[PDB]
């Protein structure tokens, strides 16, 4: 029900006084790379480089305090996305459907493998 | 019945230039939602002592009425614009969610 | 026993879904230069 | 028929009393449409109305 | 998923050698007093006298060894429970709609409790 | 057809996986046509249209 979006959020985040951002459990995702971050210690205009993982990220400039405090995260335009809006898919489950996917023999969402369960569809 | 659903569309697609006569092209995708109608109720009871219907001055049900009838009425409206006491499966209250959009105007002028 | 009931739960798919279109769809601008500036074909 | 508290306790019996009751009910439900458009598509920031406050 | 029902089902239980059995998590359920017990070590004719969690119950009989075994609940004729086939609704949640339960505040297995999730029928 | 990355790794393979795609494409371009005018000769000082900014 989170689903894939092109929006803002508001995130608690760690910084050591370097490149390098941490947060709680699944904070980041795949698709932040190239977000503005917007926080105290931090100096104007950095942005999100690159994610490692749901816990870590790393930033176009060094942090100038150690320290864990509540944050920004901009929207973008929809370029880097291939979307405008809100989708239902996760940034991991939107991967599940490529040739490389399928020959590695992962379950999409549905795929429903319980032969008695009727199905559903989500919402916000 | 208890719920109705309205499906909507969450994204639309983009476009891009094409790098030169002869670069590759980039994908999208369109995708839907749906909203939910939840329904509740409203209601009372009323108990009187029967010997009073019979002594006193006038028919105190048809004298009730619309005073039973307006209570309903305003109980529902404090519900949805002011958000009192307001059941979960209903959407937020309007005050609020216009104050949360940040579509408030401070009279200074 | 007392305490039978047939509740909600188990009187569940006896009764339909509801589902109503009224809020689906959606308008669209005109592109600006296309309609404003002179047209002209080329080959 | 009988009323009780919320603890179970029966408050009147209805019959054995010599009294009256009158029963209302209604049902009702509302929602909002408040639809993606390009003008906004911050969804957070959109809403079909504003307000006047002191 | 699981639901009430009348019909018998197979079980691995473990023995006291007195009138006391112990099981793994939902051995056990309310309404399972008064059904037969056949297993190693039991003597015949023994029944479920009482049952006190989903791990734990009495039986009419002491039983002859301590050890863990798979053991038979025999089925029973419906007087002891209105229904005679399967319920979606399970012994505990199908308790919850008393006035005493209703006073206590505890949720009903259908109160939709948030304002964008689907209603949704069970299957088996 | 093949769907690929910018690295020449498959994506989709539209045959085999039973899917269908849909290609759009348009060709444009645009030009002023600001001209020689008594008013103003110097040709860096005319343009045929003005803005508000802040």
């Amino acid at each position: 029900a989170t689903g894939r979006t092109t929006e803002g959020r508001t995130v608690t985040v760690t910084t050591a006084s370097n490149t390098t951002i941490t947060g709680a459990a699944g904070t980041f995702v795949a698709s932040d790379v190239g977000r503005t971050i917007t926080r105290a210690g931090i100096p104007a205009g950095t942005t999100i480089t690159a994610v490692a993982s749901g816990t870590s990220a790393t930033i176009s400039a060094a942090a100038t305090t150690s320290a864990t405090s509540a944050a920004t995260l901009g929207s973008l335009n929809g370029q880097s996305q291939g979307l405008v809006g809100w989708s239902p898919e996760t940034d991991t489950e939107a991967g599940a459907y490529s040739v490389a996917a399928t020959n590695a023999g992962t379950v999409t969402p549905d795929r429903l493998t319980n032969a008695f369960t009727p199905v559903s569809q989500r919402g916000r | 019945r208890n719920q109705v659903r309205f499906p909507v569309l969450s994204a639309l697609p983009v476009a891009y230039w094409v790098n030169g006569d002869t670069g590759l092209k980039q994908t999208t995708e369109i995708n839907w939602t749906n909203k939910y109608l939840n329904i509740e109720e409203i209601a009372t009871i009323v108990p009187v002592p029967d010997n009073v219907l019979a002594d006193v001055d006038v028919n105190v049900w048809d004298e009730a009425m619309p005073y039973l009838i307006e209570a309903f009425g305003r109980t529902l409206d404090s519900a949805v614009v002011f958000g009192t006491n307001a059941p979960g499966t209903f959407p937020q209250a309007i005050v609020p969610a216009i104050a949360a959009a940040g579509n408030a105007v401070t009279e200074g002028s | 026993p007392y305490n039978n009931l047939t509740s909600r739960t188990d009187a569940q798919a006896l009764i339909p879904e509801e589902v109503s279109k009224e809020m689906l769809g959606k308008a669209t601008e005109q592109s600006a230069v296309l309609q404003q500036f002179r047209r002209i074909p080329v080959g | 028929a009988v009323i009780q508290d919320n603890t179970g306790a029966i408050i009147y019996n209805l019959a054995q009393q010599d009294m009256t009751a009158l029963r209302l009910t209604f049902r009702v439900g509302w929602q909002v449409a408040n639809t993606l458009n390009n003008d906004q598509p911050t969804e957070a920031n959109r809403y079909p109305a504003a307000s006047l406050i002191f």
